[PDB]
DNA sequence: ATCGATGTATATATCTGACACGTGCCTGGAGACTAGGGAGTAATCCCCTTGGCGGTTAAAACGCGGGGGACAGCGCGTACGTGCGTTTAAGCGGTGCTAGAGCTGTCTACGACCAATTGAGCGGCCTCGGCACCGGGATTCTGAT
DNA sequence: ATCAGAATCCCGGTGCCGAGGCCGCTCAATTGGTCGTAGACAGCTCTAGCACCGCTTAAACGCACGTACGCGCTGTCCCCCGCGTTTTAACCGCCAAGGGGATTACTCCCTAGTCTCCAGGCACGTGTCAGATATATACATCGAT
């Protein structure tokens, strides 16, 4: 009998792929799942997990932190576009906002 | 392809009058007399398309009205007309004919 | 005379503290009992977690300040400092809740 | 009750200064109160709708989450 | 009561029994206006009384704006000496009045809005859509053209003393709500 | 006794985490907040190519429909790019085993 | 009188110079339309049931109950021995 | 195949039972039948989730019931929930 | 002799149909029997509602066949079914008739 | 002669056109800019007749109710023509800008 | 390769939009502004649409590839098939 | 005040095409039966929620002066609406044609499914370091002169 | 421009509790093999989408002019903001009971699955009538004469 070798070090990912199948065939999304629709989605997953966290830890320099926060990750879904696109009508916890004031309420001389 | 209606005018009737004279005196025949009332027809349509100016208006008591064949007729009884383009002439009777400006 | 600021310096300074801040601006107590008092119209001897009441205030807080947000636009608009609450309903209208 | 009234003065007046808002009338208190009211009406009736539907007495953080995303507002940080 | 309404309009239909090509008698027949892209009937006026014909193809026609039934009749006579005069074996027959309109003025105001609220199984007033109600009266089949200016406007009959009957049924209710 | 196993994508944000950021740390309410969107992002990507699916009268999510739902889910930039992992993901895994 | 003296003398000018090619396609003289327009000239010295004439082209009719609106253009009135063009005309009347 | 499947005759008949003697555009008819595979997807989709968040694995009357609670308004869900039991309680009778 | 489950039911939308697009509609892998015979009601009722509204708005209008403009005012006069159907545009509906109070001349 | 006062017809335009309920914008102008936006994303398209008309079904409702949010924002700022900025805070609020 | 076509959206076109939206005045910049609002407008939803179009692997826009894609942006459409 | 223009209601005739209804038929739903797994129910347990008590401290409530913004009023000028005549392209109607939707047949790879197994992943324990707090000095911003 | 003063930032020690690593269990992913059927592909059909052409005509467009409304300015006044003082209840910590959430075990019944039959519903075809259109009459309303 062969090696047990993970589909996610086949894929070469990090995300499970295996979780991710079994999550789609126990989801009720269709009746049969295709064997590289797991794949592909937990790539994607870990895309847009790397990317959230780029932001995220430079936020987390920015603000002379080494650890990601829930105020992190606020600013960082926020300042970029696509991802606060993405994340429009989400709210996260704890995240407070962005630094935004309008230019009339500043003072004047 | 215009209306065929304005012989029945002063110049119109005047032209009938002047070809089937010189039929009459035995040069010209009805297809000549035919060509000459079409472009007689397509000139007095260019010449009140163009150079007309002058602004006439009359108001007066109807009699009797009409509409066929895309052509309104009305009968005008006792009516004040007035030219200017400042001479009120009063006149007793009158005929409107007239066909859309439009053809087709 | 002691020293006083401007009407407006503390306001601007309040707007960047609690925009640079992340927690809480309800008292959890107050909120806790709204909550309960709420629940009592649709279902008598609720129990709540912590977390869900502490859902709740990031949700209604949330909801809150970007209703602010929307409001001050609006005032703004309107060639106005001061948001009363005519704002408030142009806000909400807009955003598809009345 | 007064519970409503817990929503102090000062509470609605550090909501808007996170909403930058610079100047609040004195009527925003009790508009502000109404609609607090009225969205926690919402979401604490399709929370207490999930609960009773699991045979429930606490309302849960997934009860409120799961209401929150039918009301078409996500909330992320406490499970789901 | 003391107040009998006016009569104002009286449409009758008249069927002839045969087919008009009617481009003939457009063209023979005084007062006549047809336009084939715009309405396929003929229609002209005569001085005595103040009226209108339809004529149709089909040798149907219509006549309104009579204020007599009897000299409306005449005018339909009229209509198919006319005709008859054109040439078309047309004969008069089937005479009936489709409609009379009858018209009569208060002199108050009224306050009908409360009239609708008390009556809101045949009453519809929307102000700036019609500043009119519409009552629809089933005894008789009559409906009601009524305004706050006071001048009561009814039609639907077919015999003046069916708009007289809806005239003195209607006289109460509208007299109970006398505005100011 | 012992408490059902509640699984995450805790460790696996963990290990992306240390891919992307190697000396960065992560709290347990952000991790929360990253099991949340990954949460979200896999039911409204698996969503739209259930419905996908149907609508194609289909009864089977390939790698086409988690591509077609991708490119309708993300924005331009960020669809294009997570296009490209997850098609260079599934020929890696198609070369191999 | 005079614009209305202008458009007869144009239009008799405009029809013998478009009649030369059509009319010498049968091809006899050029004395017929000059004697033609010489005698034109001397001509132009001078019940309820179905000269004045006034002849044009209508743009619309509109009816009240016994009144009309009509105008009209691009026509010469018969009128008076006076014959007059106009651009623009009104017609008017009540019908009792 | 050729053939297509509707909710046409079902509403035809709903409204000769509301207004019998109204009819019914085709472009309305197409409304109404959108309207009614609408409101099913997301009474059924609202189920759907409900018996996931359970941990379900079925689709009951109660599952229908409380998604018709979540997704109608309030009057119209009161009603809608007598008008589901009243036909479930009838259905299980006559069995 | 077999009798239908609307009939059943007292019905008129398809308990069957809706079965069936439960079953084929990957909602669960299982299918309770009251879960279709509740929802057909539901599905009717509302049909009904919108229904009797709309021929209640073509009476307004003087016509005996519902049209899109009658959906749609039935649909936005009742302000259950239009929170119902915020979201929800209807083709050949048009709009309320709405003027705002500000414009109107003085 | 006569003149009607400036903004009567204008009310009896707005009148007129929310009694209606055709399509306010010309057919084939409306068909020609969808095909010239679908070039961008494929080339030799085609279009069932239904899906433009769907397309501007739902265009003009858009445009119509944005011009509602419009007009009631500039109706907040105490006027009543409406002004680009009243349609950039109405898309801002409604949560597209 | 149709070319400039957003000015079809004529200027009495979004007059008469404006009109059933209920606004009396408009400002001579709303034309414009507008065609740029029904331009981003139809490029989310015909982006949408084709591809769900390509997705079926299919040459034409069918009108159900626009009402799903109106769905998916949460502007659902009634009356061309659900 | 009169009145011309515009909008609305009611009775009637015409014409059309979309609507309601009759019919075949065929495929999907109902009847009948079986099996097995999910769900209902009972019992337990333990944990997390509710309730109370105490202090203490920071936040809320209240009063007050004042100044800055809200709002009303006024003026003006320009941009927009109204109406005209001219231009133009949409729309309707018809014809042709062919690209492509859509359906059918067939075959094959692909995915559910089942059994054995093992190694990833989760719960639990423990530790240390990253960040919050406290305390002090240096830096920056603000109001009045 | 400048200075007193208040608020905020930079730096360091403390410390504490939560992030991170480790260990053990266990169960879910993996490997392997079977089998049914979903779908990929070919091929045919025929539908509707595109392209063209011509006529009509209503809509768009350009322009001109008046006017009313947007916008700027000014005055006022009032009502929110900043601040000091008093009160009060939020919060932290601790304890304690017990309600119910969560888990486990057992049974049973309810639905998936299958086979057979038959009729409900849909495609198709066809009469026919609701509505669009048009006329005439009476009445209300707006703005210019």
């Amino acid at each position: 009998r062969a090696k047990a070798k993970t589909r996610s070090s086949r894929a070469g990912l990090q995300f499970p792929v295996g979780r991710v199948h079994r999550l789609l065939r126990k989801g009720n999304y269709a009746e049969r799942v295709g064997a590289g629709a797991p794949v592909y989605l937990a790539a994607v997953l870990e895309y847009l997990t790397a990317e959230i966290l780029e932001l995220a830890g430079n936020a987390a320099r920015d603000n002379k932190k080494t650890r990601i926060i829930p105020r992190h990750l606020q600013l960082a879904v926020r300042n970029d576009e696509e991802l606060n696109k993405l994340l429009g009508r989400v709210t996260i916890a704890q995240g407070g906002v962005l630094p935004n004031i309008q230019s009339v309420l500043l003072p004047k001389k | 392809g215009y209306y065929e209606l304005y012989r029945r005018s002063t110049i119109g009737n005047s032209l009938v009058d002047a070809l089937d004279t010189l039929i009459s005196d035995g040069r010209i025949e009805a297809s000549l007399a035919m060509r000459v009332l079409e472009t007689f027809d397509k000139v007095v349509a260019e010449t009140l398309k163009d150079n007309t100016q002058s602004k006439l208006t009359v108001k007066g008591n109807l009699d009797t009205y009409g509409f066929c064949d895309d052509v309104w007729t009305f009968i005008v009884k006792n009516c004040q007309v007035t030219v200017e383009d400042q001479s009120v002439i009063s006149v007793d009777k009158l005929r409107i004919v007239a066909c859309n400006s439009k053809k087709s | 005379k002691p020293h006083r600021y401007r009407p407006g310096t503390v306001a601007l300074r309040e707007i960047r503290r609690y925009q640079k801040s992340t927690e809480l601006l309800i008292r959890k107590l107050p909120f806790q009992r709204l909550v309960r008092e709420i629940a009592q119209d649709f279902k008598t001897d609720l129990r709540f977690q912590s977390s869900a009441v502490m859902a709740l205030q990031e949700a209604s807080e949330a909801y809150l300040v970007a209703l602010f947000e929307d409001t001050n636009l609006c005032a703004i608009h309107a060639k106005r400092v001061t948001i009363m609450p005519k704002d408030i309903q142009l806000a909400r209208r807009i955003r598809g809740e009345r | 009750r007064d519970n409503i009234q817990g929503i102090t003065k000062p509470a609605i007046r550090r909501l808007a200064r996170r909403g930058g808002v610079k100047r609040i009338s004195g009527l925003i208190y009790e508009e502000t109160r109404g609609v607090l009211k009225v969205f926690l009406e919402n979401v604490i009736r399709d929370a207490v709708t999930y609960t009773e539907h699991a045979k429930r007495k606490t309302v849960t953080a997934m009860d409120v989450v799961y209401a929150l995303k039918r009301q078409g507002r996500t909330l992320y940080g406490f499970g789901g | 009561s003391g107040i009998v309404p006016t009569l104002q309009n009286i449409v009758a239909t008249v069927t002839l029994g045969c087919r008009l090509d009617l481009k003939t008698v457009a063209l023979h027949a005084r007062n006549a206006e047809y336009n084939p892209k715009r309405f396929a009937a003929v229609i002209m006026r005569i001085r005595e009384p103040k009226t209108t014909a339809l004529i149709f193809a089909s040798g149907k026609m219509v006549v309104t704006g009579a204020k007599s039934e009897d000299d409306s009749k005449l005018a339909s006579r009229k209509y198919a000496r006319i005709i008859q005069k054109i040439g078309f074996a047309a004969k008069f027959t089937d005479f009936k009045i489709q409609n009379i309109v009858g018209s009569c003025d208060v002199k108050f105001p009224i306050r009908l809005e409360g009239l609708a609220f008390s009556h809101g199984t045949f009453s519809s007033y929307e102000p700036e859509l019609f500043p009119g109600l519409i009552y629809r009266m089933v005894k008789p089949k009559i409906v009601l053209l009524i305004f706050v200016s006071g001048k009561i406007v009814l039609t639907g009959a077919k015999q003046r003393e069916e708009i007289y009957q809806a005239f003195e049924a209607i006289y109460p209710v509208l007299s109970e709500f006398r505005k100011m | 006794r012992r408490k059902t196993r509640k699984e995450s994508y805790a460790i696996y944000v963990y290990k992306v985490l240390k891919q992307v950021h190697p000396d960065t740390g992560i709290s347990s309410k952000a991790m929360s907040i990253m099991n949340s969107f990954v949460n979200d992002v896999f039911e409204r990507i698996a969503g739209e190519a259930s419905r996908l699916a149907h609508y194609n009268k289909r009864s089977t999510i390939t790698s086409r429909e988690i591509q077609t739902a991708v490119r309708l889910l993300l924005p331009g930039e960020l669809a294009k790019h997570a296009v490209s992992e997850g098609t260079k993901a599934v020929t890696k895994y198609t070369s191999a085993k | 009188n005079a614009e209305a003296s202008r458009v007869y003398e144009i239009i008799v000018e405009s029809v013998v110079n478009e009649v030369r090619e059509d009319f010498e396609n049968a091809g006899i003289d050029e004395q017929t339309l000059q004697d033609l327009k010489n005698i034109w000239q001397k001509k132009l010295t001078e019940d309820y049931l179905i000269e004045n004439l006034m002849l044009c082209l209508y743009d619309k009719v509109t009816r009240t109950k016994a009144r009309w609106k009509c105008s009209l253009k691009d026509g010469v009135v018969t009128i008076n021995r006076n014959d007059y063009t106009f651009q623009k005309a009104q017609v008017e009347a009540e019908w009792v």
